[PDB]
């Protein structure tokens, strides 16, 4: 990106979630002149954000490569894909950071 | 009455220094009013360990109740006995409202728990050695009942 | 801060209801109430059962509908078990329904829903509608998942083609689908798919859905209809009527064929015309001439009288309750203005005043 910079000096740059800032000057040896980050002022809450640290039996859930294929663990997090599967209206998507893991714990929840 | 009900809370505490009941008192001012009573026998001495239990009696009625309140990790000496328990075991809440009757300071306070039959009040007292990690028994006037509890 | 915040609530009620129109609403009314035994009404989630409150208050339903429209015919359609099942057809004689409604009180609900085959034998019984009989039916729902034996938008098209108007009336939240249902049945508007919070606001629901709709100017009927009324004989022997040929003491004369009934507002079984009477008519003039909302003033101004107008009692002070119908500048109680509003279709303050 460097003969980008040196090519082009109106080079405008944004995002959706970029946080924070600082850093990408960092990784990238840059500087802007001005830069700032955008909260909607919307009307009332409606994207709702919530951390759940337990399961309804209150067991500290992680998804570590070592404790990955910990069976309780696993059967506390079936415990809320069942919750979710009686409840969800239309659509829910659900996200791991390794496919491999995915593909076991699936082919473990199938059997 | 409430007002009459005040003691000399954590003024006077025995030590049990590996077999040996040292019976402390957080200050000198307990002693000179425990040497007023005369049936014994910060400052320690010399009382029959068996007469201990008549004693707690005795100062009960002069109004000086020790307290037990296991200082287990001030107390290196014991050794620890660090054992853990799986995570797929459920505390009900009136059970973690017991744990939290003698752990109001994280000191062991003793005494007295009862509960109904079934409520898993062997649960509870493996959750608290678990918790306690020391040397540990356990004692029952049975056999066949003992050996279930041990398994 | 309870008033206030009870008056800020009615000023929202207010801002909602401000739409008082004199539109052309839906009184020929062909109606078919489609219902699901399926497992999920089975929760106990509802006390005692949401089938047992679906029960009470579809019977509740029934009778206000064929109070409040007494020449309209409605029909049902119950959902059990992958397939539906037709208990109730259209009928003016609501006892029928009563009775279906009570043998699915007696039977348990259980099943999964096939809304395409519901649709499907709905449209076949809406097939020998006229077009002055307006075709409608609700909608209840209390699952997520409808598997189908058939593709859902031709048969949506074709109901549309069929000028088909739909609440639906889901128990959890929003489907995507229904609100499509709704948007393309009722063209574009989404006001038609509504979910319930609790028993009262499903209550009110029940409420509010047995008034008729307004239609639009696009979907032009304007013709008339050929209606007569019958004439009741208080007769003095045990005589057949015509429908189920049994032994009445009295009853009606055919306007035409002078045949005998059990029962109006019902078409003759005869010569086939509408028999009804001044009471199913009269019944919704205060549809076609509706009752504006009265003027609550406020406690700053002086006030002509400050006992009220109507039940004659005394207007409290930090506000005031004394609410004035515009078309009679007289100031009414909260109490009476709500029940003229609610029962009432005449304001004596604007026959008291003179025109
Ligand atoms: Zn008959
Ligand atoms: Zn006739
Ligand atoms: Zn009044
Ligand atoms: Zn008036």
């Amino acid at each position: 990106i460097k003969p980008v910079f040196e090519r082009f000096s109106s080079v405008i740059i944004t995002s959706g979630t970029i946080s924070p800032l600082d850093m990408y000057p960092r990784m990238l040896n840059f500087k802007t002149v001005l830069q700032k980050s955008y909260a909607m002022t919307l009307a009332k809450k409606s994207f709702l954000p919530m951390i759940i640290t337990k399961g309804s039996d209150q067991v500290a859930i992680s998804s570590r490569f070592e404790i990955r294929n910990d069976p309780s663990i696993v059967r506390n997090y079936g415990s809320m894909l069942v919750e979710f599967a009686k409840i969800t209206p239309d659509g829910m998507v659900v996200f791991f950071p390794s496919y491999l893991y995915m593909e076991s714990i699936v082919s473990m929840w199938q059997t | 009455f409430i007002k009459g009900a005040t003691i000399s809370y954590g003024k006077v505490k025995l030590v049990i220094k590996h077999n040996r009941y040292f019976v402390e008192t957080t200050q000198a001012d307990i002693l000179q009013m425990l040497l007023n009573d005369s049936v014994i026998g910060v400052h320690s001495f010399e009382i029959a360990n068996e007469s201990v239990e008549v004693v707690k009696k005795r100062c009960q009625e002069i109004d000086y109740p020790v307290l037990e309140e296991y200082d287990f990790r001030n107390d290196h000496r014991n050794p620890d006995l660090d054992i853990d328990l799986k995570p797929s075991t459920q505390i009900r809440p009136y059970q973690e409202k017991s744990l939290s009757k003698m752990f109001g300071n994280g000191r062991a306070r003793s005494g007295i728990i009862v509960l109904p039959c079934g409520a898993g009040k062997t649960l509870v007292g493996i959750t608290a050695a678990c918790t306690i990690k020391k040397s540990v028994i356990v004692l029952c006037t049975s056999s066949v009942s003992v050996m279930q509890w041990r398994q | 801060a309870s008033l206030v915040a009870s008056i800020v609530e009615a000023r929202k009620k207010r801002t909602a209801k401000k739409n008082i129109t004199p539109y052309q609403r839906g009184i020929i009314r062909s109606l078919i109430l489609t219902l699901d035994c399926s497992e999920a009404m089975l929760e106990k989630d509802l006390r005692p059962n949401r089938h047992a409150m679906i029960i009470q208050y579809a019977i509740d339903f029934v009778h206000e509908f064929f109070d409040q429209n007494p020449i309209s015919q409605m029909g049902i359609i119950i959902m059990r078990n992958g397939l539906a099942q037709l208990v109730s057809q259209v009928s003016g004689n609501p006892q029928d329904h009563i009775d279906a409604l009570k043998s699915i009180r007696k039977q348990e609900p259980k099943g999964n829903p096939s809304l395409q085959n519901a649709l499907e034998m709905a449209r076949g019984l809406l097939l020998p509608v006229p077009a002055h009989c307006t075709r409608e039916v609700l909608i209840v729902f209390g699952s997520l998942s409808t598997t189908d034996p058939g593709d859902i938008h031709q048969t949506i098209d074709s109901l549309v083609s069929e000028k088909i108007r739909v609440k639906v009336l889901g128990l959890s939240a929003q489907v995507a689908i229904c609100k499509e249902l709704c948007k393309a049945t009722n063209y574009g508007d989404e006001s038609f798919y509504k979910i319930l919070l609790d028993e009262t606001h499903l209550k009110e629901l029940f409420n509010e859905a047995v008034t008729p709709l307004p239609v639009n100017k696009i979907n032009k009927g304007f013709t008339l209809v050929k209606m007569g009324f019958p004439t009741r004989i208080f007769e003095d022997t045990p005589t057949f009527c015509s429908c189920h040929s049994k032994l009445v003491y009295g009853g009606y004369f055919c306007p035409n064929c002078h045949s005998k009934v059990c029962s109006l507002p019902t078409v003759c079984p005869c010569c086939d015309l509408m028999l009804i009477l001044s009471t199913h008519l009269a019944r919704s003039y205060h549809h076609l001439m509706p009752l504006k909302t009265f003027a609550e003033v406020p406690t700053t101004e002086k006030f002509r009288s400050e006992d009220c107008f109507s039940c004659q009692s005394r207007f409290p002070i930090l506000t005031s309750s004394r609410y004035r119908c515009e078309d009679c500048k007289q100031e009414f109680c909260v109490d009476c203005d709500v029940f003229i509003h609610e029962i009432l279709h005449n304001c004596p303050g604007c026959e008291s005043k003179p025109v």
